[PDB]
């Protein structure tokens, strides 16, 4: 029966092909994800030195106007602390929410890899067993 | 690894917040159109910057410069001010304001290499490793020599560079294109622009083929001069003095006649004569060309700052496999697994071996010497192990070079990143596959532990291998019928001995080489090093069987250095460019990067930027790819320092196919999937932006530089059905004599295909076309242009007045073709265009049989109002259907045949035996047997491709079927049966009259 071996045969055969096209589709948006990932460790890297230069140019003015009990222009220098630093936790909250969707599709893709290595030789032998169906009568398809 | 305009979204809002990070400290968001300069950002910033605190110690905004992120993550430094904030592929909107210290303001301006490469610079700079920083330095030899090269003579020189001469090579003329031309001349339009109106004065001339035209010229001066009356020697003064004071351009593309060549050996010309068009020349002032050609600018970079002999050891040769790291299968669905390893040099030496079966999938462990049995010594230089962790199937497979690019052997211990198993590969181990680690460093990871032995162990140099090779130093004369043989045909052990035998007799048969060098004990030492003295002083050999040796199976430096010194002794700058495809893809098995064959390629690239072109977008295409990422990166890079001004022209494309790759990916994923309606006011809406019509108006297109693409039709611009999305664009030609030759120039682009297939095919097409033209038969092809520019990115040629059989079929008659094609030639240019047809048709058909080009149809072919027809969209290629079987499978006949022999037979009632067929069947069978006495040459071709992944080209069994097309065995009569009892084979792709396939009544 070769209608019996090309039912398991075309089976097999075309998820491993749903299968390797989810390998290699996946594994682009591993490599890609985490090129981002790197430019949000830039991102933080330069966000963290501009706040760390506002502490140092902001010194000799915050104290000049503490003395002359300005607060309203206190107030404004401090509203822009508020910002900056506010901002540099939505980049590692949205990081950190990039970072597991990576782990995430380090799980998936494994797995992809461990079932198709199942399905490779599984189908070797399904394609060579029907070999010993080569005894005009080529319909059994 | 990126796309579009910011992460995540691919394309910005017409206006956004961009954040700016300004060196007082503060943060100020300013709202930004997407289109403006960063010159006009800054500007903005600064009149806000007054408004927020700290505004006095902030200096002038020209004291100033942005930073950011960019989308492949690096601290980009926006010098180049003309940019908009769209192209500068920012990670996030965000901007940080710093003085811009770290000079060289020009030299950190390349970071457009970075861009145009595919790579950015730093990253090579960052780089451990010697060799990849040994080439970078290195290579910079060869860009001195190129520059050097095409500046001695410096006028002329430079417009040879830019602009060489479009020549086919051997002036010699077939005589049956001869003989078209009328008295051996032919006529030719010279056009002149003239200093008021651009008024086009022109003025025709008849002239002999051969002549140059430098004399072309002179026969025009005496036409504008001598209708005014003067003295012979008066002419002849003028002549003189004069002559060279001009050049000759193509009409419509920047294509220049600036060589001493017959006029008939240009393209253009020869291309005139077989086709019946009459050319027409531009005569242009000789200082005006020069004139607008700038410096050629060269400056280097950053980056120009106790052993024993191979022989002495005396042991087998042993590897220790340590331990990988781990594998992705579960227990419980098999659980056995082996390391197989193998010594090799392309096809396998010592006899190899596996390892103990231990299988603790949960920690593979070995910690076993694998003994093999070949003495050290006798190894040769391109000794490489292979191996693979399989199971009770390959799972992952790995390579690595026994010798350093130093020419050391390998010591101790070292960790190798394995590779995944390509789709259609289950032979276990894997030897035509790159040797190195994987670059992902997220894989399996398999240690190994060499030995190490007293002090470091190198291998001998040539003069000490001569001293050893005098050391150890008919109908057998009709065994060079060894040597018209196919190169994949293999050779018995008796066939090998006697080879080698002969070996000093073959010297002066030097096509065997080849199969001479397959005759060797690579695993010898006494016979190689004989081997290498021979090849030393071999004679050299023709261009195409010498860049076999270049392909996978001769990886032997010696072997290649000698098919690399053919090469630059023949091999001429055209037929250079047309096997560019196959000698890129050929880089690939050559060990170390630096080479004796890329050395070759880049002077090249850079003493002829029509090869540069090519050369480039070629590498760039495999770039995406990680195999060949790193070689062709550090490639291209010294590709771009060294090529001037075009660099500039380079640039301006790579961003404007950027632009197209990332507008029909919002077509395809992004919620654009519904009307034709709405995605063409989107199209052509978003098309009409600065940023856009800026990037694709006014560059260079990359199917050839030659035509200018100018303005956008846009009126004319298209999506197809298919969910592809490809575009259908159309550019002006900007040319004065735009109207002359090409005044559209329209381009296919297209995502989600593999244009390689298709770009290949259309190689061998033309070929054919050469070998059948060369040999007397007219059977006129159309190898349409098309380029790959990267991963399932190209572009496509698009062939003016063609329609697609459908289209022009659309009750239904079979005559419908011809009885339409009839009413296009009218009367009296009827029986020239059936011609066509017949002749076209017929190529078309052998060709197409031969390569086996996959299940073909209605919208397949398409036929141009004339009356040419040809095949497009080629695709699945070379059989390959078989793999979806896997058996000789019955196939659709070609039904069109039906349509097609009732145009060649004229609106005949019967048409399968008539006195027009025969001369058609006729055409086939001397162009199917022109190509079997040319076989070896397409064999060579393909086999040099194997590098590339292309799905159908992933073995030698692959190639093979065009043993089978051909006659393998088979002699000419035999062969011609085989072709006829292959054609009139209904159920094979075929034809009969029986018309009730289907279901046979
Ligand atoms: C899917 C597809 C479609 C076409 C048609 C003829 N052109 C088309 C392309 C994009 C939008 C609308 C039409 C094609 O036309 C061409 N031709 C275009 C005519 O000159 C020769 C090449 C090649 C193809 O590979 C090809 C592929
Ligand atoms: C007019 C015409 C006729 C044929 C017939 C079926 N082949 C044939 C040609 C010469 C002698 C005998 C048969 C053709 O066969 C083909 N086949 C040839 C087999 O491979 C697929 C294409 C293509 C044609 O365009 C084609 C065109």
């Amino acid at each position: 029966k070769l209608h019996e071996y090309n039912t398991q045969f075309q089976e097999k055969s075309r998820e491993y092909d749903r299968l390797y096209e989810e390998y290699t589709r996946t594994s682009q948006e591993i490599q890609m994800k985490r090129t981002a990932i790197e430019a949000f460790n830039e991102t933080i890297k330069i966000f963290e030195e501009q706040c760390q230069t506002q502490e140092r140019y902001s010194k000799e003015y915050i104290e000049k106007f503490k003395r002359e009990g300005n607060e309203k222009e206190i107030q404004r220098i401090m509203h822009n602390y508020d910002k900056l630093k506010s901002r540099i936790s939505e980049i590692i909250d949205s990081r950190r929410r990039l970072e597991e969707d990576l782990k995430k599709q380090a799980a998936e893709y494994r797995e992809i890899d461990k079932r198709m290595n199942s399905i490779k030789p599984d189908l070797i032998q399904l394609r060579k067993t029907r070999d010993q169906y080569l005894m005009k009568l080529n319909e059994w398809l | 690894p990126s796309s579009g305009e910011l992460w995540g979204i691919h394309l910005m809002p017409p206006r956004i917040l961009v954040e700016c990070l300004l060196p007082n400290g503060m943060i100020v968001t300013l709202e930004c159109l997407r289109e403006a300069t960063l010159v006009t950002i800054k500007h903005e910033l600064f009149r806000e910057a007054r408004k927020y605190p700290l505004h006095q110690l902030l200096q002038d905004e020209t004291s100033y410069i942005f930073v950011s992120v960019t989308q492949e993550a690096e601290r980009e430094e926006f010098f180049d001010e003309t940019r908009r904030l769209c192209d500068l592929r920012l990670f996030q909107p965000f901007l940080k304001v710093i003085e811009p210290v770290g000079n060289r303001e020009e030299k950190i301006l390349n970071r457009e290499i970075g861009f145009v490469i595919g790579m950015p610079v730093c990253e090579f700079d960052m780089v451990k490793d010697p060799e990849v920083q040994d080439f970078r330095r290195n290579i910079l030899n060869v860009c001195k020599e190129a520059v050097d090269l095409r500046d001695l003579n410096s006028p002329h020189s430079r417009a040879m560079y830019v602009y060489p001469p479009n020549v086919e090579s051997s002036p010699e003329l077939p005589k049956h294109i001869y003989n078209k031309l009328d008295k051996g001349q032919i006529i030719v339009v010279i056009w002149v622009i003239v200093s008021p109106n651009n008024d086009k004065q022109k003025y025709t001339l008849k002239i002999n083929h051969d002549c140059v035209p430098e004399q072309v010229i002179a026969e025009a001066i005496r036409k504008k001069t001598r209708s005014m009356l003067l003295s012979s020697e008066q002419l002849k003064l003028c002549v003189l003095e004069y002559q060279g004071k001009y050049i000759l351009k193509v009409c419509g593309c920047d294509e220049y006649f600036l060589e001493k060549y017959p006029l008939s050996q240009y393209k253009y010309i020869r291309s005139c004569i077989m086709l019946g068009r009459m050319p027409n020349l531009m005569l242009m002032a000789k200082e005006s060309l020069y004139s607008q050609l700038p410096i050629d600018s060269f400056t280097m970079p950053s980056y120009s700052r106790s052993t024993k002999s191979l022989w002495v050891i005396n042991s087998a040769l042993r590897i220790k496999i340590l331990c990988a790291t781990y594998v992705n299968v579960n227990i419980r669905d098999i659980d056995k697994i082996y390391v197989r390893t193998g010594i090799y040099h392309g096809g396998e030496p010592l006899c190899d071996n596996v390892n103990t079966q231990r299988v603790p999938c949960s920690n593979p462990r070995w910690n076993e010497w694998l003994n093999y049995d070949i003495y050290i010594p006798d190894l040769p230089r391109a000794a490489r192990l292979c191996l693979s962790i399989c199971s009770v199937c390959p799972l992952a497979w790995g390579n690595i070079n026994l010798f350093d690019y130093t020419d050391t052997l390998v010591s101790g211990k070292m960790a190798l990143n394995l590779w995944p198993v390509p789709h259609g590969l289950e032979d276990l181990l894997n030897p035509i596959g790159v040797t190195g680690s994987n670059p992902n460093k997220e894989t399996p990871c398999l240690e190994l532990e060499f030995d190490w032995f007293s002090s470091v162990v190198k291998f001998p140099d040539m003069s000490v291998i001569e001293e050893h090779a005098n050391w150890s130093v008919n109908d057998k004369e009709q065994l060079r019928a060894l040597c018209t043989r196919d190169p994949l045909s293999e050779i018995t052990e008796q066939e090998k001995d006697f080879l080698w035998s002969h070996r000093h007799y073959c010297v002066t048969i030097p096509e065997i080489l080849p199969k001479l060098l397959l005759s060797v004990k690579w695993n010898s030492r006494d016979e190689v090093a004989q081997m290498y003295c021979l090849v030393k002083d071999w004679p050299p050999i023709k261009p195409e069987q010498a860049m076999e040796l270049l392909d996978c199976n001769y990886p032997d430096p010696m072997v290649r250095s000698f098919a690399v010194r053919c090469l630059e002794k023949y091999l001429t700058d055209d037929k250079l460019s047309q096997y560019l495809i196959q000698l890129v893809q050929v880089l690939k098995y050559e060990q170390y990067l630096d080479n004796l064959l890329v050395r070759f390629l880049l002077k090249k690239a850079l003493t002829n930027q029509r090869i540069g072109h090519f050369f480039f977008w070629h590498l760039k295409s495999e770039m995406h790819n990680k195999t060949v990422s790193q070689r062709f990166g550090l490639l291209l890079e010294s590709y771009c320092r060294a090529c001037g001004m075009y660099l500039k022209h380079l640039n301006r494309q790579v961003e404007a196919m950027e632009k197209l790759i990332n507008l029909t990916d919002i077509l395809k994923q992004e919620k654009k999937d519904e009307t034709q309606k709405v995605q063409m006011k989107f199209l052509v809406e978003q098309m009409r932006q600065p940023d856009f019509m800026d990037a694709l108006q006014g560059f260079l297109s990359p199917l050839n530089p030659a035509h200018q693409l100018g303005n956008l039709r846009l009126e004319e611009c298209r999506i197809m059905s298919s969910a592809k999305r490809p575009l259908w664009l159309n550019w002006e030609n900007p040319d004065i004599m735009s109207e002359l030759l090409f005044q559209n120039n329209e381009i296919i682009f297209k995502n989600g295909d593999d244009l390689r297939q298709d770009m290949l095919t259309l190689q061998i097409i033309r070929i054919m076309e050469n070998i059948w033209q060369n040999q007397g038969l007219d059977l006129r092809m159309l190898p349409y242009g098309c380029l790959s520019i990267g991963d399932c990115v190209g572009l496509i040629e698009v062939v003016r007045n063609s329609h697609t059989i459908m289209q022009i079929q659309c009750q239904f008659n079979s005559h419908t073709l011809h009885q339409w094609l009839k009413d296009k030639n009218k009367g009296e240019i009827y029986d020239a265009a059936i011609d066509l047809f017949t002749r076209s048709c017929a190529g078309y058909c052998v060709a197409t049989f031969i390569l086996g080009i996959g299940d073909r149809h209605n919208s397949n072919i398409m036929v141009k109002d004339d009356g040419q027809l040809f095949h497009i969209d080629f695709g699945h290629f070379l059989d390959h259907k078989k793999k979806k079987f896997g058996y000789k499978r019955e196939r659709v006949p070609f039904v069109l045949t039906q349509d097609f022999l009732i145009v060649i037979s004229k609106g005949a009632q019967e048409y399968t035996k008539t006195r027009e067929f025969e001369r058609f069947q006729e055409m086939c069978y001397k162009a199917y047997l022109a190509i079997r006495q040319h076989a070896n040459l397409f064999i060579n071709l393909f086999s040099m491709m194997l590098g590339s992944g292309m799905p159908e080209l992933q073995s030698f069994d692959d190639i093979a079927y065009i043993r089978k097309t051909l006659a393998l065995d088979k002699t000419e009569q035999e062969a011609l049966e085989y072709f006829t009892k292959q054609m009139n084979d209904a159920h094979h792709g075929g034809w009969t009259t029986k018309m009730d396939w289907i279901f046979h009544t």
